[PDB]
RNA sequence: UCCUCCUAAAGAGUAACGGAGGAGCACGAAGGUUGGCUAAUCCUGGUCGGACAUCAGGAGGUUAGUGCAAUGGCAUAAGCC
RNA sequence: CAAACUGCGAAUACCGGAGAAUGUUAUCACGGGAGACACACGGCGGGUGCUAACGUCCGUC
RNA sequence: UGCCUGGCGGCCGUAGCGCGGUGGUCCCACCUGACCCCAUGCCGAACUCAGAAGUGAAACGCCGUAGCGCCGAUGGUAGUGUGGGGUCUCCCCAUGCGAGAGUAGGGAACUGCCAGGCA
């Protein structure tokens, strides 16, 4: 709500005022944020999961769900039903206040920070990238640290093209490519 | 510019196609537009004189039937798998 | 032994309540009006009049119906 | 999809009732109207219908979607199928959830004097 | 001993010391009822990723799966909660 | 190109309802009396065999 | 009732797929909170409690496009029952039934009932 009023108050009107808009929601609008943790290494230690699970539900306003195998491969010896990874379906005053949190401090401080990509896209303007080094969030302290682990960030909107993806990163400012 | 002699037809089906090509002939069609399709008895030695032609691909042939001249266009023709005769032919009333 | 397969009763036949239309060994036809399926995928008339022989659905799935005479 | 998905979930009863071979009373629900039918067996004919839409049933509502608009339509609907005569309509739905409004219009037809 | 595909020639049945195979199982759930969901395969991004752990999106529409070897069928699912 | 291939698709065969016609009811059921229970050759559509057949076995006449 | 919209059936690629245009009069869809009706393998995910704050956009109805794709003749061809013949591995004679594919043509489908609106 906070960050949802200042989005429509600015980040609307540039967006229909750069792309001459007609309809009053041609405007793209966010579905969802999705955090998941595809490390791969949950079948040697079951407990890493668990305590990557509580991380996510700290951080977040919820608890991560976890997800199952999909398909059974013979070179990665990798079974049917055996829990690998949890993702976090941020929706509403969450997703909101999270993705704030997040832009506000955690996207400026990071490490060999080259910028993000405007071009690697899935193909209808769905962002969905990685970013390691998890220390880098704020909400994660020293004391609960337990190795350098990675996570996957996926952002859900009803666009449909990739213009209103590279729309939405210019509103974001996009510091650099 | 192309003389085309024609024949009525009388009878139908295999037996019919048989007995023409025992007698050197074969039947052929003409289909197309709101007339109803008629068949055409024809010759075999004429015939393929008559095709034997390079211009025949892109020209209109000038059916003689019954008193009557028809333009007609010939998209198919059926052939014998190997032998060198003609059994059946296709026109349409272009 | 030699499974016996086929379809008993065809169209336009008069069936009884209880009499079998079609034993087939996996679903050929499906049950219409009147129509039952037992557990070994056996189609059997539930009531008393002539068989007909139908075609419909998506698939183009044929029906077995019964009309009382 | 949503009307397609709903659809699809409603063809089971739909399709298990065609054996029976009785009439049977559907509604359709939507925030904004509902409506309301009784199907005769063969599917193709309905002996009495209503829509929240109309102000001749919804005079007395304060809009035509709501609990109390849905319990006033299937009275109504009740009550216009036991004076025409229904003979024990069957129930069915329209594949939705049975938690709403769609349980307090059942609920109406039920206490209107129903044996469903 | 039982069962499956041709032979067996568009009803059914139909044989040779003909051509080819599986079994002596199994359940207090792997059954029933009600409410819900819907594959193998590729591509896009991805410390770990070697193309082949899993993930978000797109195509695919049952070649997946449907316990045994095989056959007929199963999307309304007989596949899963 | 195909026997454990059909997005198509014959002839022919078989079932059931109605029907003029014919075959000494030629049809079916009951009870008694039976005979055989080692068929050969040819025609039609196939298998086995090496798409060597006039070798072999099937259903029908 | 002339037209538009939604539901209740058949028809199951003439109803399907690609592209463009149009739609808020009515109907439908987009919406936040959900501690309340309902509930989550987390999530209001689906459904549900207020309806227009506005819109017709993601989707959805309609029209054009015969582009992809589909149905599909007459005839012909392959084949086959009946009797015979030939140079009997197969073919032909008289007759009946008759393929597939392809061509012509078809078509952006149609039909019954209910409800609202535009007259």
């Amino acid at each position: 709500a906070k960050l949802h009023d200042y989005y429509k108050d600015e980040v609307v009107k540039k967006l229909m005022t750069e792309f001459n808009y007609n309809s009053v929601m041609q405007v793209p609008r966010v579905e969802k944020i999705t955090l998941n943790m595809g490390v791969g290494e949950a079948i040697a230690d079951k407990k890493l999961l668990d305590n990557a699970a509580a991380d996510l539900a700290a951080i977040s306003g919820q608890k991560p769900l976890i997800t199952k195998a999909r398909k059974s491969v013979a070179g990665f010896k990798i079974r049917q039903g055996y829990p690998i990874g949890c993702k976090v379906t941020l929706r509403g005053e969450r997703m909101w206040e999270f993705f704030e949190r997040l832009i506000t401090i955690a996207v400026p401080r990071i490490r060999d920070f080259r910028g993000l990509s405007a071009k690697s896209f899935d193909g209808r303007g769905n962002y969905s990238m990685g970013v390691r080094e998890q220390i880098i969030f704020p909400e994660i302290d020293y004391d609960k640290v337990d190795r350098v682990r990675g996570l996957d960030i996926t952002i859900t909107t009803t666009a449909k093209s990739d213009e209103e993806g590279r729309a939405l990163l210019a509103a974001f400012d996009f510091p650099f490519r | 510019m192309f003389t085309i002699n024609a024949e009525v037809r009388k009878e139908q089906g295999k037996g019919a196609s048989r007995r023409l090509r025992a007698a050197n002939k074969f039947p052929a069609i003409i289909y197309g537009g709101k007339e109803a399709p008629l068949a055409i008895e024809l010759d075999h030695d004429k015939v393929m004189n008559m095709q034997a032609k390079a211009e025949f691909y892109s020209e209109v042939l000038t059916i003689v039937v019954d008193g009557k001249e028809i333009k007609v266009k010939a998209q198919d023709v059926q052939r014998h798998p190997y032998k060198p005769k003609l059994q059946h032919i296709d026109f349409v009333r272009a | 032994e030699a499974k016996r397969l086929g379809v008993k009763r065809f169209g336009g036949e008069s069936v009884l309540a209880g009499s079998i239309i079609v034993r087939q060994r996996g679903t050929k036809f499906h049950a219409g009006a009147n129509v039952g399926c037992g557990r070994d995928h056996t189609l059997f008339a539930k009531a008393d009049g002539k068989v007909k022989f139908e075609v419909k659905g998506p698939k183009n799935r044929k029906f077995i119906s019964i009309e009382a005479e | 999809d949503k009307k397609s998905a709903r659809i699809r979930r409603a063809t089971r009863a739909r399709r298990k009732l065609q054996e029976l071979g009785a009439t049977r009373l559907v509604v359709h629900r939507t925030p904004r109207h509902i409506y309301a039918q009784v199907i005769a067996p063969n599917g193709s004919e309905v002996l009495v219908a209503a829509s929240t839409v109309e102000k001749a049933i919804a005079e007395q509502l304060k809009y035509t979607g709501n609990k109390d608009a849905a319990a006033a339509v299937g009275k109504a609907v009740a009550e216009r199928a036991l004076e025409k005569g229904i003979k024990d309509v069957s129930f069915d739905r329209s594949g939705f959830q049975y938690h709403g409004r769609v349980q307090a219009l059942a609920d109406a037809a039920r206490e209107a004097g129903l044996q469903f």
